[PDB]
DNA sequence: GTTTTATATACATACA
DNA sequence: TGTAGTATAAAAAC
């Protein structure tokens, strides 16, 4: 809706944004994902908002 | 002609009525982004009609990306109603249209340089600092951007009649000066 | 996977080494903070 | 001068409840535990910068996104997640939420 | 300087 | 070496 778990807790470098095409440059982070954890030095995230 | 410019873009204003804590926007809104280093306002957007608003502390926003008159103000509403939902004593006063972005194609291209020389009043062509031809029409007052492709863009509107009229009037101009 | 338990380790390790001297200064129990590493590596595995 | 955020993963959580224990118990004070946890936030911050390699892929439907006091938070949805240091990893709902790698 | 949108050139910077 | 970000060019609000 309009008004205010995988979860993965990082830092950004980067995050850019063209029309709906969103990329983040982010590093140093934790992320469980269906169950699992994974640490990791870089992450690139390529997202459309549609 | 039987060409009708597609409208691109429309912009316009509201006033909300209440002055804002644009921190507490942007933490209750979903889609919100307050960067105060970065501009003094809230940057929100709604998937439908799909636009992007500038909120500001003074109770004042822009809405653009809107396709026509209808969406540009059930966008605003629906941006006025979300900021009341976070528990602002926000109205929705003074709608009001301020530009109206349109483009079409004529599908054969054109001798700008000519165009430049025989208009020069009208006319600002530097092709090596920009490719279109930069036409600042009277009456209507409209901007048009003319390329060698023949695609036209066409700015500064108030209402859409004026982008219909601005095209009309440079037709005859762009097929006058036709390439080949 | 193998970096992900191996951070973990790390992570459980130096914390545990590096608050002694916190607790130490508030007199503690090296038992107790034995402890608290136990505990926690256990609640990590659950 | 260390981010907190960690203190929600897996090994913080764990970290928090473990603390949270020996308070109960009457064995350790919530002033150690606070010196803990900063010990934690600073050790999590130096070990995913100077103990990982991997690099992480995420790509799927932007759901939503925000932000505000120098944090980025997206959901994302429907996403496929590569890890490479060969593997491939669907998620339904993913949230990102990033502190400013610049603290002030 | 932001934000949106059509339009189009030169030049930068990655990457297989 | 051919595929895939910056800069250049109406209107309001701050």
């Amino acid at each position: 809706d309009y008004l205010i778990e995988n979860l993965m807790l990082c830092l950004y470098d980067k995050v850019t944004r063209t029309k709906a095409r969103w990329k983040c440059s982010l590093k140093d982070g934790v992320v469980t994902i269906n169950r699992n954890d994974y640490t990791f030095q870089k992450a690139q995230v390529e997202a459309e908002w549609v | 002609s039987g060409i009708v410019p597609t409208l691109q873009n429309i912009v316009a204003t509201v006033t909300l009525g209440c002055r804002l804590d644009l921190k507490t926007v942007a933490l209750h809104a979903r889609n919100a982004e307050y960067n105060p280093k970065r501009f003094a306002a809230v940057i929100m957007r709604i998937r439908e009609p799909k636009t992007t608003a500038l909120i500001f502390a003074s109770g004042k926003m822009v809405v653009t990306g809107a396709k026509s008159e209808d969406d540009s103000k059930l966008a605003s509403r629906k941006y006025a109603r979300i900021i009341q939902k976070i528990g602002f004593a926000a109205k929705f006063t003074d709608f009001k249209i301020q530009n109206i972005v349109g483009s079409c194609d004529v599908k054969f291209p054109i001798r700008l340089e000519g165009l430049a020389f025989s208009h020069g009043t009208f006319s600002s062509y530097e092709p090596e600092l920009f490719p279109g031809l930069i036409y600042r029409m009277v009456k209507p007052k409209i901007v048009l951007l003319i390329f060698v492709s023949g695609k036209i863009v066409l700015t500064g509107a108030k209402q859409r009649e004026e982008i219909y009229q601005a095209f009309e009037a440079i037709y005859p101009v762009l097929s006058e000066f036709r390439k080949m | 996977n193998a970096e992900a338990s191996r951070v973990y380790e790390i992570i459980v390790e130096s914390v545990v080494n590096e608050v002694r001297e916190d607790f130490e200064n508030a007199g503690i129990d090296e038992q107790t903070l034995q402890d608290l590493k136990n505990i926690w590596q256990k609640k990590l595995t659950e | 001068g260390y981010y907190e955020l960690y203190r929600r993963s897996t090994i913080g959580n764990s970290l928090v409840d473990a603390l949270d224990t020996l308070i109960s118990d009457g064995r350790i004070e919530a002033s150690l535990a606070m010196r803990v946890l900063e010990t934690f936030d600073k050790v999590v911050a130096e070990t995913l910068k100077d103990n990982t390699q991997s690099k992480l892929t995420v790509k799927g439907n932007l759901d939503t996104y925000g932000f505000c006091d120098d944090v980025w938070t997206f959901i994302v949805k429907n996403c496929q997640v590569t890890v490479e240091d060969q593997s491939v990893i669907s998620v339904d709902k993913l949230r990102i939420v990033a502190c400013n790698s610049k603290k002030s």
